[PDB]
């Protein structure tokens, strides 16, 4: 089991680092705003059809630029799923959705969480689900990378005021990233068993007699790009445990490469755009020793599993509830690390009957701040945010002023790396206690105790964190958790997206100085196990007593 | 003021490319290549579908394999309400409901182990797991054996014959089509 | 001054009960670990008399902790303040008074007028006799002798002081020995160096660096990351069982904010100032000291700062048709205008070697020509004979100007000069050329082992000489710099700082002339010499008290220091959070969650115990290391990647230890003294 | 909940204030 475990971890690794460098010199050529070989004429053209010009913003209309794009599509998803109803493609004429539900479900798809309150087979038509959910899945992962590209423009620019032109970037992501690599999937999908029709729901007559409705619509083309944009949003309730979705472990293989194949090739762009690729291989050095603990410890804790099961009759304690039965669970341990690290909201298994530690340790990969690849664009820029606390802290120890890749780390952007820092924490926590002095917050909760208050903790780090996994026993149909975590999934994608793009604003005015003899590489097992130490020491500073309170509490029960 | 029209525009193009270009051509395209696994992979003898190859269904005859338990909302198995029963290991609900898996698994299969395999008393995580394990099929045999007065050696044979492996060993795990199986049964029967 | 004395400790004591009520807000931290006080000081007074938990005494001993703590914490703030104090009082102890000799006329002896301190301003001339204290700062104008700086500087040893030389402007509170100097005032009393720093230190209103405030908004966002998670803790209790009670979420949010490095700042930035004023250098403010520990290149001034000047004739090389009895002549008759220290020792010793003296001095008809830094020119045109005199290039450029040319006897002879590393001066009649004078000058001393630590620390040493290049080569080889810069004018200086500058490297120098003033203005560090002038005092942002060059190695060694003991303190009080953790969380949590005592892996005693023994290591870590602040942490010189990776095995794994040992003993204190 | 919960709250807010401020305005 362990031998198997490590040969999954290892082929895994080695089959995302081999597929990210391509990927990251595309990339890379993307944020040097050097054309790809073959879209030039066709991209000039297009962008004088669209009307962007040559022109090229400096941070605060590159930041009105995503944050309006972000506005209209959540305004246009919000009177989509509002008025689904009048909307074409609606074989099983579903009803428009409740207020609450559609305002929760277009936060949802625009700050890229993708929380699902809902089933989806029951709930969504085929037009919202391909028209609007979809849409919304390209463009939040497209405004993640923006960001990202924003600011390693700024990292990389010497003393200019200019941030690129952010329609160009979107423009780009999304033709020549997004598009192709989610149509190549989506096809791979189909051909595997994913569905991709649209079809009304077909009848079956059971063999033993019984009737059962099966969903149809286009689901492989969502799933293509859920898996692509770190997205996470489900065709159906099921998410990708669903064989509609992930029908085959070779299909879940390329959903755990597709979910991390754009946050490490963002790490490869940026260390090639910079030039020392050692900086790119320090930060993955970093996540991959981060991830492959967690991974190992989850499946350490869902192996040794259920405790009760050779008691009462079973051949082994092997946690197999809540987990299909064509994935093991080394497979669903690394998915639900992979996903809870990279702000994925898919889930190959109920993460609610997952065991204590195996539960823990999702959600608190979730509560650190999403920095293990985690998402597209947001967890390089959180990871950002943590390596200008490192070198920080790094330059204090040391002596010298704080420095990172040449520029000076100042009062500024010290204040604005601190409030990017403290939002996604402050709304977690107060949340979770808005969530547990209400009654309609502790209502939702199914089951008792420890690992009820790890169901909501989990609930409001998953929206706060824009991860969008869910446990999925609470109920958060309610108008109130509808709400709540609305407001959680807006504030902790775009009070951490505004301070990004100022820290990018501070950055583009300074110059990048060259080494000397007394400067600290920024690279290399020193540096990688202060990142890491600050990281973990910064989350586990946070959040032990919640998870003490929790899923600790649960475990040593 | 000239900064809204780029910002409509372009929301205009990719909404019309990634919400009716990238998946009319998905749909196209899949249609075009592979339809049987785009339409549903349903099983279809006559003009009636039996089922899909996906899905599977819920078996409680004593003549059939029977699969995962399934904890979706009105029947089980019930593909409308896809989804797990998201009880914790601390649940006391999820002992009573095993020990009551148990009990019923181990009145049905009486000329078996007493050590019952864990994904037939553990619930899926969608509630349509058309899969479960050799090993279960095999714990499985002797009651469908004495059901339809088969043998052994054809029953394994014919579990080989519907048994689907990865690529390698370590991406997910060997497992049997439930409801091929039972078909195929049905089909050796008459 | 010691490391605690007793007057000291019992005054500040008395200091820190004076700074309870409105000093503690300023300091975010410490507000928040006195509101905390001063709740739980209500809850147990609640509780003593009012509210339903009886254990007043519990709640009684937290707040007296946490007040334990805030003391404790401005105990440090008060001695590092107490100190710097006692050390600008006792450099402020100096005998200058109301004792002067105004003079109306500039003249020696004029009048015998006694005026007060108050009544001195801007342009006065006042007079100094043997045995006499320095009323104000300015240069002299007439005479030299040797003025002992002992009761500023802290060294004897009286420095020579020449009329409007290199060793012009003279420190005031220091005695005059052997001959009078006729001093004319610079600045009035009150605005001085030293009385814009001693203002500075007594009544401490010091602004912090921005170092200070990145890391003062570090310690902020902790603190409300930790007050969050406090703050959370009660309804997450609540629902699963009876409720946490208050005063352990206060006891466990100051246990686990940095109080150690939030109590500590204020006490390491003035214990940096004040070894920065131990080691005999004003700072201005405490930005220029920590810019200090980032520079890479260190600008030089070659005679007053790597050398003492004082250029004497040593060789005097003739000509061919010069012989005797007549270089010796146009050196006087070129230098008996010039007000320049080297031009008073030729003076002063060609006629001693010569016998000239029998030449007159005044003429009546005098040009009275000065020397100009750029133009390096001097003489008089006394018989038309215009004799000048100069550097090697300014004598080229004259004689190309006026006279025929130059023959290689010249270059030779002035190649010779510069061979032992005497700079080389050739005096031309205008339309001939003459013999070469030598001026020799002594180097500093041991300064090539400080020239080497400063290459050991990465910075880049090079000197700026004007001169002639081949003797700027011999005393750069003779010093043990890395680079030189021969043939300079005053704006090539500033054109270096720019320069430097341009390529983004933090540059630092160090100069002691008049004509500095822009590159002090524009360095980023400027030490300034005590033998240099009041202007070029100004205009540096930082003035050494011991008149040395490689003062850079202390205050490079402060600087790093400082910002060393500030990330480290923050390292430690971060890292000491894991066992606050494992001492609070399990005892907090005994009666709604009593699985949870599997997490005591210190094996403490009783809930609490536990938090009572990490309340008292938190007000106690603090007192444990105010001499860690006061002192600074150890520097030595290494590579960034190593004194990175040394600080964090004895800070960061000494946060992840020590907090374990602490709460440990603390509880088995308590445990043998029966209190809980 | 209550009086205590609302004073608490209050407090918490009010903290939480004074700490926003002094990372702001970090003279
Ligand atoms: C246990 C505690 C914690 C564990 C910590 C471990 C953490 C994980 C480690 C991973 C960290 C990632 C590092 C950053 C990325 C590096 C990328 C890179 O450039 O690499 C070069 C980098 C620097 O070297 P360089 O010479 O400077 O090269 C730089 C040049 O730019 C490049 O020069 P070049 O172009 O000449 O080089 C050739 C070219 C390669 O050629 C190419 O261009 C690629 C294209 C090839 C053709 C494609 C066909 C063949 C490829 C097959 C895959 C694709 C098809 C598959 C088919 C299926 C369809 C999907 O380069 C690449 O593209 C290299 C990328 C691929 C190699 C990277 C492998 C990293 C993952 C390691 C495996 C996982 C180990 C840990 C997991 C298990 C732990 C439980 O070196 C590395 O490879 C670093 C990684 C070292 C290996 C890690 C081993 C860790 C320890 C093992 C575990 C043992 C302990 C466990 C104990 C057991 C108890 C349970
Ligand atoms: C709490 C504090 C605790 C104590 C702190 C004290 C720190 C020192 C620890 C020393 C003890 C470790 C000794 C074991 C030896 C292994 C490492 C080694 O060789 O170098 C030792 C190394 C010093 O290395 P260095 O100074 O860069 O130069 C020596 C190198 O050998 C020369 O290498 P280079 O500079 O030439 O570059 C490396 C070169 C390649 O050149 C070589 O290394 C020589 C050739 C060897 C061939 C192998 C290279 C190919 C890679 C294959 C597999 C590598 C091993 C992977 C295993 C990883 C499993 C975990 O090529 C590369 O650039 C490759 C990429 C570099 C990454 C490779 C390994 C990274 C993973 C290891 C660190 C992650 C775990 C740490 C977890 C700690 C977290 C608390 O020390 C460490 O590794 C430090 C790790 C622990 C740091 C803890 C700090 C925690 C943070 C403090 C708390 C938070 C602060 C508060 C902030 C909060 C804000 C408010
Ligand atoms: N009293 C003097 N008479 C003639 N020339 C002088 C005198 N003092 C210095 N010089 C010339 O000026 C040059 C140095 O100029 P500068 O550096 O401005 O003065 P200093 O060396 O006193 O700082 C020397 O090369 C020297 O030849
Ligand atoms: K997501
Ligand atoms: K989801
Ligand atoms: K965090
Ligand atoms: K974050
Ligand atoms: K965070
Ligand atoms: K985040
Ligand atoms: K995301
Ligand atoms: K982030
Ligand atoms: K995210
Ligand atoms: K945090
Ligand atoms: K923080
Ligand atoms: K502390």
């Amino acid at each position: 089991m362990a031998a198997q475990g490590f040969l999954l971890i290892a082929t895994f690794l080695l089959v995302l680092m081999v597929l990210a460098r391509p990927l990251g010199s595309g990339l890379a050529r993307l944020i040097n705003d050097i054309p790809l070989p073959g879209t030039t004429g066709v991209e000039r053209v297009l962008f004088r059809a669209l009307g962007v010009s040559d022109r090229e913003m400096n941070w605060k209309q590159y930041l009105c630029a995503i944050l309006g794009l972000n506005m209209l599509g959540l305004a246009v998803l919000f009177f989509m799923l509002l008025g689904q109803h009048y909307l074409p493609l609606n074989p099983q004429q579903l009803p428009g959705l409740s207020w609450d539900l559609a305002l929760n479900t277009a936060v949802s798809f625009v700050t890229n969480t993708n929380w699902q309150s809902y089933s989806g087979e029951t709930t969504l038509s085929y037009f919202s689900q391909m028209a609007g959910l979809t849409v919304q899945n390209f463009l939040s992962a497209a405004s993640g990378i923006a960001v990202i590209f924003a600011l390693i423009r700024a990292f990389t620019r010497q003393s200019m005021s200019t941030l690129g032109n952010a329609w160009v970037d979107l423009l780009r992501i999304t033709l020549w990233v997004l598009v192709p690599v989610a149509l190549l999937i989506a096809l791979f999908f189909i051909q595997q068993g994913a569905l991709q029709n649209f079809l009304p729901y077909q009848a079956v007559n059971t063999v033993e007699g019984a009737q059962q409705l099966l969903p149809m619509g286009p689901v492989a083309s969502q799933e293509a790009i859920k898996m692509l944009g770190t997205n996470g949003g489900g065709f159906f309730n099921a998410n990708s445990s669903h064989p509609f979705e992930n029908p085959t472990a070779l299909t879940n293989f390329v959903q755990m490469l597709a979910i991390f194949l754009i946050p490490t090739a963002l790490c490869f762009a940026f260390g090639e755009v910079m030039g020392d690729r050692r900086q790119g291989r320090m930060l993955l050095w970093a996540m991959s020793v981060i991830f492959v603990i967690c991974v190992g410890v989850v499946m350490w804790a869902e192996v040794q599993g259920n405790p009760h099961l050779l008691a009462l009759g079973t051949d082994s304690s092997i946690n197999m509830e809540g987990k299909e039965s064509r994935f093991g669970v080394l497979v669903s341990s690394l998915f639900a690390v992979v996903t809870t690290a990279a702000s994925c909201g898919a889930v190959i298994a109920m993460h609610d009957s997952f065991t204590a530690l195996g539960g823990m340790v999702p959600m608190w990969l979730m509560q650190i701040g999403e920095v293990v690849f985690g998402g597209v664009g947001s967890g390089l820029y959180g990871m950002m945010l943590f390596v200008l606390l490192a070198v920080f802290i790094a330059g204090l120890m040391i002596g010298r002023t704080p420095e990172y890749l040449g520029k000076k780390i100042d009062v500024r952007e010290m204040k604005l790396t601190a409030l990017a820092i403290l939002v996604t924490p402050t709304l977690v926590l107060m949340g979770a206690a808005l969530a547990m002095m209400t009654d309609a917050g502790r209502s939702a909760m199914l089951n008792p105790g420890p690992h009820g208050f790890s169901e909501v903790l989990y609930a409001v780090s998953s929206a706060a964190n824009n991860n969008g996994s869910a446990f999925a026993g609470l109920s958060a149909n309610s108008p109130f958790w509808n709400c709540l975590l609305a407001f959680c999934m807006f504030v902790g994608r775009f009070g951490v997206i505004i301070p990004v793009m100022a820290i990018a604003g501070s950055l583009v005015s300074k110059k990048s100085q060259a080494a000397s003899s007394g400067t600290l590489p920024t690279h290399g097992p020193l540096f990688v196990g202060l990142l890491i130490g600050t990281v973990l020491l910064v989350g586990a500073l946070t959040f032990i007593p919640a998870l003490a309170l929790g899923p600790v509490a649960e475990y040593l029960s | 003021m000239s900064g809204l029209r780029p910002a409509l525009s372009t929301f205009i193009f990719l909404l019309l490319i990634t919400g009716g270009v990238y998946p009319l051509l998905t749909t196209v395209l899949g249609q075009w290549w592979f339809p049987w696994q785009a339409n549903g992979s349903l099983i279809r003898e006559g003009d009636t579908v039996r089922g899909s190859a996906l899905i599977g269904q819920n078996f409680t005859g004593n003549g059939y394999f029977h699969g995962r338990p399934s904890a979706t909302a009105e029947m089980p198995y019930n593909p409308q309400a896809s989804g797990g029963s998201n009880l914790a290991v601390s649940n006391p609900e999820l002992d009573k409901l095993i020990a009551a898996r148990v009990a019923a698994l181990r009145a049905a299969n009486p000329d078996a182990s007493a050590s019952v395999p864990v994904e037939l008393v553990t619930a899926s995580a969608s509630g349509l797991d058309n899969n479960i394990t050799p090993q279960a099929a095999a714990w499985q045999i002797p009651r469908v054996a004495k059901a339809r007065n088969l043998s052994v050696e054809q029953l394994t044979q014919l579990i080989a014959k519907y048994s689907q492996q990865p690529l390698v060993k370590y991406i997910g795990q060997p497992v049997v089509n439930i409801v091929e199986l039972n078909l195929a049964l049905d089909k050796l029967d008459e | 001054a010691l490391f605690e004395p007793t007057l000291v400790v019992q005054a500040l004591k008395e200091a820190v009960k004076k700074l309870n009520p409105q000093a503690q807000w300023r300091n975010p931290v410490m507000f928040i670990v006195w509101i905390g006080s001063l709740l739980t000081t209500c809850i147990s007074i609640a509780m003593a008399s009012g509210a339903m938990p009886g254990n007043a005494l519990f709640s009684a001993a937290i707040s007296g902790w946490l007040w334990i703590t805030v003391l404790f914490a401005n105990f440090a703030e008060a001695l590092a303040e107490g100190r710097s104090k006692a050390q600008a009082n006792s450099l402020k102890g100096v005998k200058k008074t109301a004792f002067a000799r105004k003079l109306r006329e500039p003249k020696y002896g004029a009048a015998a007028d006694k005026v007060p301190a108050d009544q001195l301003r801007k342009g006065d001339i006042v007079l100094v006799e043997a045995g006499d204290i320095i009323p104000c700062d300015g240069e002299v104008i007439e005479g030299g002798a040797s003025v002992d700086e002992s009761a500023i500087t802290g060294e004897s040893a009286p420095v020579i002081r020449e009329s409007g030389g290199d060793f012009a402007s003279v420190t005031g509170g220091t005695r005059i020995l052997s001959d009078w100097l006729v001093i004319e005032c610079s600045v009035n009393p009150g605005e001085t160096f030293l009385d814009r720093m001693i203002a500075m230190v007594e009544g401490a209103q010091r602004r912090k660096t921005p170092n200070e405030i990145a890391l003062t908004i570090l310690l902020i966002a902790l603190t409300i990351v930790f007050l969050l998670a406090t703050a959370t803790l009660w309804p997450f209790s609540a629902w699963g069982g009876n409720a946490v009670s208050v005063t352990v979420l206060v006891a466990l949010l100051v246990c686990l904010i940095p109080t150690t490095i939030g109590g500590l700042l204020s006490a390491i930035g003035v214990a940096g100032m004040s070894r920065m004023l131990g080691a005999n250098v004003i700072a201005t403010s405490g930005r220029a000291v920590e810019a200090a520990g980032d520079v890479d290149v260190l600008l030089l001034d070659k005679t007053g700062t790597i050398t003492l000047g004082n250029r004497q004739a040593s060789e005097f090389i003739p000509a061919q048709g010069v012989d005797e009895k007549t270089l010796a002549d146009a050196a006087q008759l070129a230098s008996l205008a010039d007000e320049t220290p080297e031009g008073r020792s030729i003076v002063i010793l060609a006629k001693q070697r010569f016998n000239l003296r029998e030449r007159d001095v005044q003429s009546l008809h005098a040009t009275f020509v000065p020397f100009t830094a750029q133009s390096r020119m001097s003489g008089i045109n006394i018989d038309n004979r215009m004799i000048r005199k100069g550097s090697v290039d300014a004598i080229r450029r004259h004689v190309e100007a006026n006279g025929g040319h130059f023959p290689t006897d010249v270059d030779q002879k002035v190649d010779q000069v510069a061979r032992q590393g005497a700079t080389p001066l050739v005096v031309v009649e205008g339309s001939r050329v003459l013999g070469v004078i030598a001026l020799k000058d002594i180097v500093k001393g041991g300064i090539k082992e400080r020239f080497a630590q400063l290459r050991k620390m990465g910075i880049k040493t090079v000197m700026i000489t004007g001169d002639n290049r081949l003797t700027a080569a011999a005393i750069a080889a003779e010093a043990g710099v890395d680079d030189f810069l021969a043939e300079a004018t005053p704006e090539a200086k500033l054109a270096l700082i720019r320069q430097y500058q341009a390529e983004g490297r933090l540059v630092a120098m160090t100069g002691d002339g008049t004509n500095d003033a822009p590159a002090l203005a524009q360095a980023d560090v400027a030490v300034a010499m005590n033998s240099g002038t009041q202007a070029a005092k100004e205009a540096g942002n930082m003035v050494d008290l011991d008149s040395n060059p490689t003062k850079l190695i202390e205050v490079v060694h402060i600087g790093k220091q400082m910002l060393m003991t500030r990330g480290s303190l923050t390292t430690f009080s971060i890292a000491n959070d894991v066992a606050k953790y494992f001492a609070i969380i399990p005892a907090a949590f005994a009666a709604t969650y009593p699985q949870l005592n599997a997490l005591n892996i210190m094996c403490l005693h009783s809930p609490d115990s536990a938090i009572l023994s990490a309340v008292i290591f938190n007000a106690l870590i603090i007192v444990f290391l105010i001499p860690l602040a006061l002192k600074g942490v150890s520097y030595k010189p290494l590579t960034a990647s190593a004194m990175l990776r040394r600080n964090l095995w004895i800070y960061g794994l000494g946060g992840l230890l020590v907090p374990f040992i602490g709460i440990k003993v603390i509880d088995l204190l308590l445990t043998v003294c029966g209190l809980v | 909940m209550s009086a205590g919960v609302i004073t608490g709250v209050l407090l918490v807010f009010l903290l939480l204030g004074y700490l926003v401020y002094a990372l702001i305005n970090a003279e």
